[PDB]
């Protein structure tokens, strides 16, 4: 149970470009733990990478 | 007996004193932003002009 | 008692024509004076309603503020000769007068101001029906009712006393009653609207509402116990006054808060503002609401 | 045990620009030191925190030890209401002002040292905001806050009051609060670092680290009222030279005891050393944590 007791957060940066890479893919399928993925993100600024399938 | 309604308790009738808690600020008619209270002097009065002896 | 509640809102006139012997201590209301027509209003164990509503007008103050008109005669003499219309309501009003005082003011049936007057130097009895031959003598008026005046312009002349199973209360005549009825003295509230008769009440439901009026605040200074200060000399939002004055949010919402450029520190006055009455659910603004002990005739069988 | 809380380690000077009457009996502060700025610190039922931290410095002692800087001006006036840089922080506070006092020092927001001064022979008021007219007047000041002092040079200026759930608490205004709120007059812990601002805190987590330091060992002149003596002139362990000094068990175990060759008897401080605090979850060494009764605005909407 996550509870937020009046917390202040800010985000000075924005969204910039960056290259990603592959590391390792472990885990399982059709289970509660799922499959853990390893991705190597190499960027120059502070932001967030968004990815999706087809 | 409250000091405001002290003249009501002079009669020999059934009465009680139940305090309450209300909000404050200028949203309900208060000068201070602190939560206000409430003074209620409830007294009983007869209704039916006939009584029963069980 | 309570020296902090001596500041009266508006003009603050607790006198009347005829008994102007203590006008030096009541106009204006000072602290070192001995106002006979105000000391009994702050005594504990008598008038709790006036203590709860301290910063409000009274009867004579309402007369001097063009709110309540004067009757005819406004000061009836106690030397009656099988007449005097100001006696039929006084005899049916059982009050307690601790002598000393010579006059007494109350509310009439029409809604004006009907008071008695005794020739000097007489003193009232245990009730105040006649001034016998003469500690010392209080040249004032003993308040017989615990009512308070206020400034309002709410219309309400089409409303009368509507009770349940009550014959004739006070000096009025509600409904017809020819069967069995009682005769005793009970405390029944009342309320008078704008240009209306003395309408009685049955279930009083007050509503204290604060306002930003200059009379609803105090002015206490520190430079020079604490000493009082004139609040009317404070700066006004949009103009400029003689002196300065600072305070909190309630005091700063009406006057300009200069902080370090002020000479006093005003606060909020307890027991001020206009009140509303609940008449048939719709909240109305009365003018004078109080309590009195008159003859009440209820319906019995 | 060992009532040696009157001795002041190090320099121990309680002087300020303005109180020139207690200059002869103020530097240093020995057992026979007379001054109203220090006698009220050891009184019972007023300053409990100073009694808990008796073997520590004060505010003026921290100023003379090149730890706490001075404001500009360091001593203000409360006579004329022409405005001065001191009322902006004094009006938001609420501290008691004892009788027969002219000055009142406290801790400002900029981390320096600001104080006021009353012109002779006008004393202060009950709240300390203004000054009124005048027993015998004291020759010193009165600490408005309950803070202490210590020897610390830890850096920490790039910080900010991290108190969630409240609005404008103390002096630092994090964000406005015009909607629903509830203000009062409570106490909030704060700590000022080296060349920083008054950073308020929520909970207080102090910890005194006892260590064999020269600032934790008192000493007085030995002879056949006791007079204080510099404890830093004593030798180290395994040495018998320079200024001789003796003690009991802690001083004899830490240093040496020459018995008859010693000219001053030393002792141990009842609880003294390095005092830490838990600010921002990081162990830091502050300067003087104190309390104050200011305006605390909380958040409700």
């Amino acid at each position: 149970t996550l509870m937020f007791d009046n917390f202040e957060v800010d985000f000075v940066g924005a969204a910039v470009s960056c290259d990603a890479a592959f590391l390792n893919l472990t885990g399982c399928y059709s289970c509660n733990a799922g499959a853990r993925v390893c991705l190597s993100i190499t960027s120059t600024g502070t932001g967030s990478l968004s990815a999706h399938n087809k | 007996t409250s000091a405001e309604f002290s003249f009501v308790g002079e009669s020999t009738t059934m009465r009680e004193n139940k305090c309450f808690e209300q909000c404050g600020g200028w949203g309900c008619g208060c000068f201070n932003v602190n939560p206000s209270c409430l003074f209620v002097h409830t007294y009983l009065q007869s209704v039916r002009k006939e009584a029963l002896r069980v | 008692e309570d020296p902090h509640l001596r500041n009266r809102p508006g003009k603050g006139h607790n006198y009347i024509d005829g008994m102007t012997q203590e006008d030096a201590t009541c106009k204006p209301v000072t602290y070192a004076g001995a106002c006979s027509s105000f000391d009994v209003l702050l005594e504990k164990g008598k008038f709790p309603l006036f203590q709860s509503y301290a910063h409000h007008r009274t009867l004579l103050e309402a007369v001097h503020d063009t709110i309540i008109a004067k009757a005819d005669p406004p000061s009836c003499d106690l030397q009656s000769a099988h007449g005097n219309p100001c006696m039929k309501e006084k005899l049916v009003m059982k009050t307690h007068c601790p002598n000393d005082y010579q006059s007494a003011h109350y509310l009439n049936n029409d809604g004006k101001m009907a008071s008695v007057k005794c020739p000097p130097k007489y003193e009232l009895t245990e009730d105040c029906n006649f001034c016998r031959q003469m500690a010392s003598l209080k040249k004032g008026s003993y308040p017989l009712q615990d009512l308070f005046c206020q400034s309002s312009e709410d219309d309400g002349s089409k409303l009368k006393t509507k009770m349940k199973g009550v014959c004739e209360v006070g000096v009025q005549a509600l409904k017809k009653c020819d069967g069995q009825l009682s005769t005793a003295h009970e405390v029944v509230p009342f309320a008078v609207f704008k240009n209306s008769k003395k309408v009685y009440l049955d279930k009083l439901d007050l509503k204290t509402e604060e306002n930003l009026l200059p009379d609803s605040f105090v002015c206490f200074e520190h430079k020079g116990e604490l000493k009082s200060f004139d609040i009317s000399q404070c700066p006004k939002i949009g103009g400029h006054g003689s002196k300065k004055c600072t305070g909190d949010a309630a005091f700063c919402s009406a006057y300009e808060c200069t902080a370090q450029y002020a000479n006093a520190y005003c606060s909020h006055a307890n027991g001020s503002g206009i009140v509303q009455i609940q008449v048939s659910g719709v909240w109305k603004k009365p003018l004078c609401v109080g309590y009195e002990r008159v003859v009440v005739k209820r319906e019995l069988s």
